[PDB]
Protein backbone atom coordinates (compact mmCIF):
# COMPACT_ATOMS: atom_id res chain seq x y z
CA UNK A 1 0.00 0.00 0.00
CA UNK A 2 1.64 2.86 -1.16
CA UNK A 3 0.62 5.57 1.63
CA UNK A 4 1.40 8.86 2.26
CA UNK A 5 0.45 10.06 6.22
CA UNK A 6 0.42 13.83 6.58
CA UNK A 7 0.76 15.40 10.21
CA UNK A 8 1.15 18.58 12.10
CA UNK A 9 -1.86 20.78 10.57
CA UNK A 10 -3.80 22.68 13.67
CA UNK A 11 -4.55 26.32 14.60
CA UNK A 12 -1.64 29.02 13.68
CA UNK A 13 -1.83 32.89 14.48
CA UNK A 14 -0.03 34.65 12.28
CA UNK A 15 3.28 35.26 12.06
CA UNK A 16 3.32 31.91 13.60
CA UNK A 17 5.41 28.68 12.13
CA UNK A 18 4.42 25.01 11.83
CA UNK A 19 5.95 21.93 10.44
CA UNK A 20 3.91 19.69 8.96
CA UNK A 21 5.48 16.26 7.98
CA UNK A 22 4.57 13.50 5.63
CA UNK A 23 5.31 9.73 6.24
CA UNK A 24 5.73 7.61 3.20
CA UNK A 25 5.68 3.97 2.54
CA UNK A 26 5.18 1.19 -0.22
CA UNK A 27 8.10 2.29 -2.14
CA UNK A 28 11.49 3.51 -2.36
CA UNK A 29 11.35 6.83 -1.07
CA UNK A 30 15.28 8.00 -1.82
CA UNK A 31 14.40 7.74 -5.41
CA UNK A 32 12.05 10.03 -5.98
CA UNK A 33 10.77 13.47 -6.06
CA UNK A 34 8.24 14.42 -3.03
CA UNK A 35 6.00 17.51 -3.48
CA UNK A 36 3.49 19.80 -1.61
CA UNK A 37 0.14 20.92 -2.98
CA UNK A 38 -2.51 22.60 -1.44
CA UNK A 39 -5.50 23.74 -1.83
CA UNK A 40 -7.37 26.16 -0.13
CA UNK A 41 -10.77 26.18 -0.17
CA UNK A 42 -12.59 28.94 -1.68
CA UNK A 43 -9.40 29.36 -4.17
CA UNK A 44 -7.89 25.92 -6.10
CA UNK A 45 -5.14 23.58 -5.79
CA UNK A 46 -1.86 25.15 -5.77
CA UNK A 47 1.92 23.83 -6.16
CA UNK A 48 3.98 24.86 -3.03
CA UNK A 49 7.35 22.79 -2.98
CA UNK A 50 9.65 20.43 -4.67
CA UNK A 51 12.24 18.46 -3.83
CA UNK A 52 14.51 16.48 -5.93
CA UNK A 53 15.12 12.87 -5.25
CA UNK A 54 19.09 13.81 -3.80
CA UNK A 55 17.42 16.39 -1.72
CA UNK A 56 19.49 19.31 -3.01
CA UNK A 57 17.32 20.57 -5.31
CA UNK A 58 14.38 22.31 -4.02
CA UNK A 59 12.16 24.88 -5.19
CA UNK A 60 9.06 26.87 -4.27
CA UNK A 61 6.31 29.22 -5.53
CA UNK A 62 6.94 32.82 -4.67
CA UNK A 63 4.76 33.51 -2.23
CA UNK A 64 6.09 30.82 0.17
CA UNK A 65 9.66 31.31 -0.91
CA UNK A 66 11.44 32.75 2.27
CA UNK A 67 8.92 31.62 4.53
CA UNK A 68 8.72 27.90 3.57
CA UNK A 69 11.52 25.29 3.49
CA UNK A 70 10.79 21.57 2.52
CA UNK A 71 13.03 18.63 3.74
CA UNK A 72 12.95 15.10 3.90
CA UNK A 73 14.87 12.35 5.80
CA UNK A 74 15.11 9.41 3.82
CA UNK A 75 16.06 7.11 6.24
CA UNK A 76 13.06 8.28 8.15
CA UNK A 77 10.90 7.90 4.93
CA UNK A 78 9.26 11.29 6.27
CA UNK A 79 9.11 14.70 4.17
CA UNK A 80 8.52 17.82 5.95
CA UNK A 81 7.67 21.51 5.13
CA UNK A 82 8.35 23.94 7.64
CA UNK A 83 6.25 27.10 7.47
CA UNK A 84 6.65 30.87 8.68
CA UNK A 85 5.80 33.55 8.70
CA UNK A 86 2.47 32.56 8.98
CA UNK A 87 -0.49 34.63 6.87
CA UNK A 88 -4.07 34.19 6.99
CA UNK A 89 -4.00 33.67 3.35
CA UNK A 90 -1.75 30.25 3.74
CA UNK A 91 -5.04 28.65 5.50
CA UNK A 92 -5.19 25.68 3.25
CA UNK A 93 -5.58 21.68 3.14
CA UNK A 94 -1.67 21.02 2.38
CA UNK A 95 -0.88 17.14 0.49
CA UNK A 96 2.02 15.67 0.41
CA UNK A 97 1.86 13.89 -3.23
CA UNK A 98 5.06 11.72 -4.72
CA UNK A 99 6.18 13.79 -8.12
CA UNK A 100 7.40 12.17 -11.56
CA UNK A 101 10.84 13.11 -12.34
CA UNK A 102 11.09 16.98 -14.18
CA UNK A 103 13.73 15.12 -16.47
CA UNK A 104 10.56 13.64 -18.28
CA UNK A 105 9.85 16.41 -19.41
CA UNK A 106 7.66 16.72 -21.90
CA UNK A 107 6.07 13.46 -20.98
CA UNK A 108 5.63 14.49 -17.35
CA UNK A 109 2.64 12.05 -15.78
CA UNK A 110 2.10 14.62 -12.58
CA UNK A 111 1.45 13.19 -8.91
CA UNK A 112 0.99 9.66 -8.64
CA UNK A 113 -0.22 9.28 -5.18
CA UNK A 114 -1.46 11.44 -2.70
CA UNK A 115 -2.30 11.93 1.24
CA UNK A 116 -5.08 12.69 2.74
CA UNK A 117 -4.01 16.40 3.75
CA UNK A 118 -3.75 18.30 6.91
CA UNK A 119 -5.75 20.92 7.33
CA UNK A 120 -3.57 24.31 9.02
CA UNK A 121 -5.70 27.56 9.83
CA UNK A 122 -4.11 30.81 10.30
CA UNK A 123 -6.59 32.97 12.32
CA UNK A 124 -6.19 35.27 14.80
CA UNK A 125 -8.93 33.52 17.21
CA UNK A 126 -8.35 30.82 19.89
CA UNK A 127 -10.22 27.80 20.24
CA UNK A 128 -13.66 27.67 21.12
CA UNK A 129 -15.98 24.75 21.98
CA UNK A 130 -19.68 25.09 19.93
CA UNK A 131 -22.85 25.80 21.78
CA UNK A 132 -25.18 23.77 20.58
CA UNK A 133 -28.95 24.50 20.13
CA UNK A 134 -31.64 22.64 19.63
CA UNK A 135 -33.98 22.93 16.06
CA UNK A 136 -37.16 22.05 17.08
CA UNK A 137 -39.99 20.46 14.49
CA UNK A 138 -42.18 23.34 13.70
CA UNK A 139 -44.11 22.81 10.74
CA UNK A 140 -47.76 23.91 9.50
CA UNK A 141 -49.21 20.83 8.38
CA UNK A 142 -51.05 17.66 9.32
CA UNK A 143 -48.86 15.23 11.37
CA UNK A 144 -48.22 11.87 9.64
CA UNK A 145 -46.51 14.39 7.15
CA UNK A 146 -42.57 14.18 7.63
CA UNK A 147 -40.89 16.59 10.02
CA UNK A 148 -37.41 18.01 9.70
CA UNK A 149 -35.41 18.56 12.89
CA UNK A 150 -31.78 19.50 14.12
CA UNK A 151 -28.89 20.72 15.60
CA UNK A 152 -27.16 24.14 15.27
CA UNK A 153 -23.84 24.30 16.34
CA UNK A 154 -22.70 27.63 16.69
CA UNK A 155 -19.06 29.63 17.69
CA UNK A 156 -16.70 26.92 17.82
CA UNK A 157 -13.46 27.11 16.21
CA UNK A 158 -11.00 25.32 14.52
CA UNK A 159 -13.27 23.19 12.26
CA UNK A 160 -13.23 20.81 12.18
CA UNK A 161 -16.72 19.46 14.16
CA UNK A 162 -18.20 15.90 14.07
CA UNK A 163 -21.79 15.45 13.93
CA UNK A 164 -23.61 12.18 14.57
CA UNK A 165 -27.34 11.30 15.16
CA UNK A 166 -28.49 8.90 17.66
CA UNK A 167 -24.58 7.41 17.91
CA UNK A 168 -24.50 6.92 13.91
CA UNK A 169 -28.11 4.53 15.07
CA UNK A 170 -29.48 7.33 12.33
CA UNK A 171 -27.92 7.99 9.08
CA UNK A 172 -31.00 8.31 6.58
CA UNK A 173 -32.07 11.90 5.45
CA UNK A 174 -29.21 13.12 7.37
CA UNK A 175 -28.00 16.33 6.17
CA UNK A 176 -25.29 18.09 8.24
CA UNK A 177 -24.10 21.47 6.19
CA UNK A 178 -20.66 22.04 5.58
CA UNK A 179 -19.45 25.41 7.88
CA UNK A 180 -19.32 29.01 7.05
CA UNK A 181 -16.94 31.21 8.66
CA UNK A 182 -19.36 34.45 10.37
CA UNK A 183 -18.44 37.55 10.85
CA UNK A 184 -17.26 37.13 14.13
CA UNK A 185 -14.59 34.50 12.83
CA UNK A 186 -16.07 31.98 14.84
CA UNK A 187 -17.68 28.43 12.46
CA UNK A 188 -21.23 27.54 12.46
CA UNK A 189 -22.97 25.01 10.63
CA UNK A 190 -26.47 22.96 11.61
CA UNK A 191 -27.68 19.46 11.26
CA UNK A 192 -31.00 18.49 9.87
CA UNK A 193 -32.57 15.19 9.46
CA UNK A 194 -36.56 14.57 8.28
CA UNK A 195 -38.38 12.32 9.89
CA UNK A 196 -41.97 10.88 10.41
CA UNK A 197 -44.36 13.26 12.19
CA UNK A 198 -45.21 10.53 14.21
CA UNK A 199 -41.79 9.76 15.52
CA UNK A 200 -42.25 12.26 17.49
CA UNK A 201 -42.28 11.31 21.29
CA UNK A 202 -41.82 8.00 20.11
CA UNK A 203 -38.27 8.00 18.98
CA UNK A 204 -35.34 9.56 20.72
CA UNK A 205 -33.30 11.81 18.65
CA UNK A 206 -30.03 12.96 19.78
CA UNK A 207 -27.17 15.02 18.16
CA UNK A 208 -23.93 14.19 19.45
CA UNK A 209 -21.71 16.90 18.51
CA UNK A 210 -17.28 16.48 18.65
CA UNK A 211 -15.29 19.24 18.52
CA UNK A 212 -12.32 17.91 18.75
CA UNK A 213 -10.07 20.85 19.05
CA UNK A 214 -11.96 22.22 21.88
CA UNK A 215 -11.73 18.91 23.54
CA UNK A 216 -15.89 18.90 23.99
CA UNK A 217 -18.24 16.57 23.55
CA UNK A 218 -22.32 17.36 23.76
CA UNK A 219 -25.14 15.05 23.41
CA UNK A 220 -28.39 17.59 22.97
CA UNK A 221 -32.33 15.82 22.86
CA UNK A 222 -34.09 17.21 20.44
CA UNK A 223 -37.64 17.28 21.56
CA UNK A 224 -40.93 19.21 20.39
CA UNK A 225 -42.12 22.36 21.67
CA UNK B 1 4.87 31.32 -16.03
CA UNK B 2 1.93 29.33 -17.88
CA UNK B 3 -1.34 29.80 -16.93
CA UNK B 4 -4.14 27.08 -17.39
CA UNK B 5 -7.96 28.02 -18.02
CA UNK B 6 -10.62 24.97 -18.13
CA UNK B 7 -13.51 25.42 -19.36
CA UNK B 8 -16.38 25.19 -18.92
CA UNK B 9 -15.76 25.66 -15.08
CA UNK B 10 -19.21 23.35 -14.27
CA UNK B 11 -21.01 20.85 -16.11
CA UNK B 12 -24.40 18.63 -15.51
CA UNK B 13 -24.54 15.50 -17.44
CA UNK B 14 -27.00 12.72 -17.46
CA UNK B 15 -25.72 9.42 -16.99
CA UNK B 16 -24.10 7.53 -19.54
CA UNK B 17 -23.55 10.57 -21.64
CA UNK B 18 -20.55 11.68 -22.95
CA UNK B 19 -18.52 14.70 -21.35
CA UNK B 20 -15.87 16.91 -22.82
CA UNK B 21 -13.43 19.41 -20.32
CA UNK B 22 -11.20 21.37 -22.34
CA UNK B 23 -8.01 23.28 -21.06
CA UNK B 24 -6.48 25.86 -22.51
CA UNK B 25 -2.54 26.90 -22.10
CA UNK B 26 -1.47 30.42 -22.26
CA UNK B 27 1.67 28.85 -24.00
CA UNK B 28 2.79 25.61 -25.57
CA UNK B 29 3.33 22.98 -22.66
CA UNK B 30 3.87 20.18 -25.33
CA UNK B 31 2.46 16.93 -24.10
CA UNK B 32 3.20 18.01 -20.34
CA UNK B 33 -0.16 17.48 -19.40
CA UNK B 34 -1.70 15.49 -16.37
CA UNK B 35 -5.62 15.48 -15.59
CA UNK B 36 -6.66 14.60 -11.75
CA UNK B 37 -9.92 13.88 -10.12
CA UNK B 38 -11.03 14.91 -6.84
CA UNK B 39 -14.03 14.52 -4.70
CA UNK B 40 -15.18 16.49 -1.71
CA UNK B 41 -12.65 16.68 0.81
CA UNK B 42 -11.05 14.10 -0.37
CA UNK B 43 -7.31 14.36 -2.07
CA UNK B 44 -6.60 14.64 -5.75
CA UNK B 45 -6.29 11.34 -7.98
CA UNK B 46 -3.97 11.23 -10.94
CA UNK B 47 -6.09 10.19 -13.94
CA UNK B 48 -4.13 10.90 -17.15
CA UNK B 49 -0.05 11.21 -17.78
CA UNK B 50 1.33 12.72 -21.16
CA UNK B 51 -1.56 14.17 -21.97
CA UNK B 52 -3.72 10.59 -23.10
CA UNK B 53 -1.64 7.67 -20.60
CA UNK B 54 -4.06 6.52 -18.52
CA UNK B 55 -2.63 6.27 -15.24
CA UNK B 56 -2.88 2.63 -13.43
CA UNK B 57 -6.00 1.77 -12.29
CA UNK B 58 -7.71 4.37 -13.38
CA UNK B 59 -11.51 3.40 -15.43
CA UNK B 60 -11.04 3.17 -18.67
CA UNK B 61 -14.02 5.49 -18.98
CA UNK B 62 -12.06 8.43 -18.93
CA UNK B 63 -9.42 9.26 -21.79
CA UNK B 64 -7.46 12.43 -22.62
CA UNK B 65 -6.32 14.23 -26.15
CA UNK B 66 -4.37 16.97 -26.92
CA UNK B 67 -2.37 18.60 -29.73
CA UNK B 68 -0.86 21.98 -29.52
CA UNK B 69 -1.83 24.27 -26.62
CA UNK B 70 -5.37 22.72 -26.29
CA UNK B 71 -6.36 19.14 -24.46
CA UNK B 72 -9.36 17.60 -23.64
CA UNK B 73 -10.28 15.26 -21.57
CA UNK B 74 -13.35 13.15 -21.84
CA UNK B 75 -15.51 10.74 -19.99
CA UNK B 76 -17.19 8.42 -22.13
CA UNK B 77 -20.18 7.44 -20.23
CA UNK B 78 -20.77 9.08 -17.05
CA UNK B 79 -21.51 7.11 -14.10
CA UNK B 80 -22.66 8.46 -10.82
CA UNK B 81 -19.54 7.54 -9.67
CA UNK B 82 -17.89 10.28 -11.39
CA UNK B 83 -19.23 13.31 -9.62
CA UNK B 84 -16.55 15.42 -8.66
CA UNK B 85 -14.08 18.74 -9.54
CA UNK B 86 -11.45 17.47 -12.47
CA UNK B 87 -8.04 19.69 -12.79
CA UNK B 88 -5.82 20.23 -15.69
CA UNK B 89 -2.09 20.50 -14.46
CA UNK B 90 0.98 21.31 -17.10
CA UNK B 91 4.10 20.35 -15.73
CA UNK B 92 5.82 21.53 -19.10
CA UNK B 93 7.85 24.54 -17.29
CA UNK B 94 7.94 26.04 -13.39
CA UNK B 95 6.17 26.40 -11.90
CA UNK B 96 3.86 23.84 -12.17
CA UNK B 97 0.01 25.36 -12.53
CA UNK B 98 -3.05 23.90 -12.01
CA UNK B 99 -6.17 25.06 -14.09
CA UNK B 100 -9.79 26.96 -11.88
CA UNK B 101 -11.38 22.88 -11.76
CA UNK B 102 -14.93 22.02 -13.44
CA UNK B 103 -17.69 21.01 -11.58
CA UNK B 104 -19.19 17.91 -12.79
CA UNK B 105 -22.44 16.83 -11.40
CA UNK B 106 -25.12 14.05 -12.37
CA UNK B 107 -27.77 15.49 -14.28
CA UNK B 108 -31.08 14.51 -12.72
CA UNK B 109 -35.26 15.06 -12.70
CA UNK B 110 -36.10 18.66 -11.26
CA UNK B 111 -37.21 18.08 -7.49
CA UNK B 112 -38.72 21.00 -5.95
CA UNK B 113 -37.59 21.82 -2.19
CA UNK B 114 -38.80 21.07 0.87
CA UNK B 115 -39.02 24.33 3.34
CA UNK B 116 -38.95 24.09 7.18
CA UNK B 117 -38.62 27.10 9.49
CA UNK B 118 -36.95 27.33 12.39
CA UNK B 119 -37.58 29.68 15.44
CA UNK B 120 -34.31 30.87 17.76
CA UNK B 121 -34.50 28.19 20.69
CA UNK B 122 -35.31 29.86 24.28
CA UNK B 123 -31.51 28.74 25.41
CA UNK B 124 -29.97 30.92 22.68
CA UNK B 125 -31.89 33.72 23.48
CA UNK B 126 -30.14 33.80 26.51
CA UNK B 127 -26.94 34.60 24.94
CA UNK B 128 -26.82 37.88 22.81
CA UNK B 129 -28.52 36.74 19.64
CA UNK B 130 -31.02 34.81 17.66
CA UNK B 131 -30.51 32.87 15.19
CA UNK B 132 -33.44 31.66 12.58
CA UNK B 133 -32.76 28.77 9.98
CA UNK B 134 -35.00 27.85 6.81
CA UNK B 135 -34.02 24.49 5.75
CA UNK B 136 -34.51 23.72 2.39
CA UNK B 137 -34.40 19.57 2.14
CA UNK B 138 -33.68 17.54 -1.30
CA UNK B 139 -33.75 19.56 -4.60
CA UNK B 140 -32.85 20.04 -7.86
CA UNK B 141 -31.19 21.45 -9.41
CA UNK B 142 -28.83 23.18 -7.11
CA UNK B 143 -29.80 27.04 -8.00
CA UNK B 144 -32.07 28.21 -5.00
CA UNK B 145 -32.94 31.51 -4.10
CA UNK B 146 -33.72 32.51 -0.07
CA UNK B 147 -35.12 35.94 0.46
CA UNK B 148 -35.50 36.57 4.26
CA UNK B 149 -38.54 39.23 5.56
CA UNK B 150 -39.20 40.18 8.66
CA UNK B 151 -42.59 41.86 9.62
CA UNK B 152 -42.66 41.84 5.40
CA UNK B 153 -38.92 43.94 5.33
CA UNK B 154 -36.76 43.03 2.94
CA UNK B 155 -33.61 41.72 4.72
CA UNK B 156 -29.87 42.59 3.83
CA UNK B 157 -26.64 41.56 5.15
CA UNK B 158 -27.52 39.80 7.80
CA UNK B 159 -27.64 36.07 5.97
CA UNK B 160 -25.22 33.30 5.46
CA UNK B 161 -25.67 30.25 3.46
CA UNK B 162 -24.17 27.18 2.99
CA UNK B 163 -25.10 24.15 0.06
CA UNK B 164 -24.61 20.34 0.75
CA UNK B 165 -22.92 18.10 -1.77
CA UNK B 166 -24.75 16.24 -4.52
CA UNK B 167 -26.62 13.45 -2.33
CA UNK B 168 -25.09 9.69 -2.84
CA UNK B 169 -28.33 8.32 -3.10
CA UNK B 170 -31.07 11.20 -4.48
CA UNK B 171 -28.49 13.26 -6.22
CA UNK B 172 -29.99 16.24 -4.86
CA UNK B 173 -28.97 19.39 -2.93
CA UNK B 174 -29.88 20.82 0.38
CA UNK B 175 -29.55 24.15 1.84
CA UNK B 176 -29.58 25.78 4.62
CA UNK B 177 -29.66 29.95 5.60
CA UNK B 178 -29.17 31.47 8.51
CA UNK B 179 -30.48 34.85 9.36
CA UNK B 180 -28.68 36.46 12.43
CA UNK B 181 -30.24 38.75 15.09
CA UNK B 182 -29.89 40.64 18.18
CA UNK B 183 -31.97 39.42 20.97
CA UNK B 184 -33.06 43.11 20.94
CA UNK B 185 -33.95 43.35 17.42
CA UNK B 186 -35.54 39.64 17.23
CA UNK B 187 -37.98 40.87 20.17
CA UNK B 188 -38.92 44.27 18.00
CA UNK B 189 -40.44 42.40 15.13
CA UNK B 190 -43.30 39.69 15.22
CA UNK B 191 -43.31 38.03 11.66
CA UNK B 192 -40.47 35.94 10.44
CA UNK B 193 -40.39 34.74 7.01
CA UNK B 194 -38.46 33.21 4.77
CA UNK B 195 -39.36 33.12 0.86
CA UNK B 196 -38.03 30.33 -1.22
CA UNK B 197 -37.90 30.43 -5.21
CA UNK B 198 -37.17 27.34 -7.04
CA UNK B 199 -37.45 25.80 -11.17
CA UNK B 200 -39.47 23.45 -8.76
CA UNK B 201 -41.86 25.39 -7.14
CA UNK B 202 -45.10 27.10 -9.47
CA UNK B 203 -45.34 29.93 -6.96
CA UNK B 204 -43.39 30.53 -4.17
CA UNK B 205 -43.38 28.51 -1.02
CA UNK B 206 -43.23 30.28 2.23
CA UNK B 207 -42.64 29.76 5.49
CA UNK B 208 -43.43 31.53 8.58
CA UNK B 209 -44.16 32.34 12.70
CA UNK B 210 -45.16 34.52 14.81
CA UNK B 211 -42.67 35.28 17.91
CA UNK B 212 -44.78 34.87 20.95
CA UNK B 213 -47.23 32.05 19.12
CA UNK C 1 20.94 38.02 -20.10
CA UNK C 2 17.45 37.96 -19.12
CA UNK C 3 15.55 36.51 -15.80
CA UNK C 4 12.85 34.10 -16.37
CA UNK C 5 9.93 31.93 -14.83
CA UNK C 6 9.46 30.30 -17.93
CA UNK C 7 9.34 27.33 -19.37
CA UNK C 8 11.77 24.55 -18.66
CA UNK C 9 12.76 24.67 -22.24
CA UNK C 10 13.44 27.83 -23.97
CA UNK C 11 10.49 30.10 -23.56
CA UNK C 12 8.51 31.91 -26.60
CA UNK C 13 9.54 35.29 -26.86
CA UNK C 14 11.79 37.26 -28.69
CA UNK C 15 15.44 38.41 -27.18
CA UNK C 16 18.10 40.06 -29.24
CA UNK C 17 21.91 38.91 -28.34
CA UNK C 18 24.72 41.53 -28.72
CA UNK C 19 28.48 41.11 -29.40
CA UNK C 20 30.62 40.84 -26.18
CA UNK C 21 33.96 40.39 -27.60
CA UNK C 22 36.26 38.93 -30.56
CA UNK C 23 39.10 36.42 -29.76
CA UNK C 24 41.60 35.80 -32.61
CA UNK C 25 41.85 32.34 -32.04
CA UNK C 26 42.26 31.09 -35.95
CA UNK C 27 42.04 27.34 -35.18
CA UNK C 28 39.76 25.34 -37.89
CA UNK C 29 37.21 24.32 -35.00
CA UNK C 30 35.17 21.20 -35.75
CA UNK C 31 33.65 20.50 -32.14
CA UNK C 32 32.80 21.56 -29.03
CA UNK C 33 31.36 20.49 -25.51
CA UNK C 34 30.00 21.83 -22.51
CA UNK C 35 31.29 22.15 -18.98
CA UNK C 36 28.97 21.52 -16.06
CA UNK C 37 29.37 22.53 -12.60
CA UNK C 38 28.76 20.25 -9.08
CA UNK C 39 27.09 20.86 -6.27
CA UNK C 40 28.24 19.61 -2.59
CA UNK C 41 25.98 20.81 0.33
CA UNK C 42 26.58 20.83 3.86
CA UNK C 43 24.48 17.60 3.48
CA UNK C 44 26.23 16.17 1.50
CA UNK C 45 29.82 14.89 1.96
CA UNK C 46 32.12 16.01 -1.04
CA UNK C 47 32.64 12.00 -2.26
CA UNK C 48 32.84 12.30 -6.09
Amino acid sequence: EVQLVESGGGLVQPGGSLRLSCAASGFTFSSYWMNWVRQAPGKGLEWVANINQDGGEKYYVDSVRGRFTISRDNAKNSLYLQMNSLRAEDTAVYYCARDPYDLYGDYGGTFDYWGQGTLVTVSSASTKGPSVFPLAPSSKSTSGGTAALGCLVKDYFPEPVTVSWNSGALTSGVHTFPAVLQSSGLYSLSSVVTVPSSSLGTQTYICNVNHKPSNTKVDKRVEPK
Amino acid sequence: DIQMTQSPSTLSASVGDRVTITCRASQSISSWLAWYQQKPRKAPKLLIYKASTLESGVPSRFSGSGSGTEFTLTISSLQPDDFATYYCQQYNSYSLTFGGGTKVEIKRTVAAPSVFIFPPSDEQLKSGTASVVCLLNNFYPREAKVQWKVDNALQSGNSQESVTEQDSKDSTYSLSSTLTLSKADYEKHKVYACEVTHQGLSSPVTKSFNRGE
Amino acid sequence: HTPINLVRDLPQGFSALEPLVDLPIGINITRFQTLLALHRSYLTPGDS
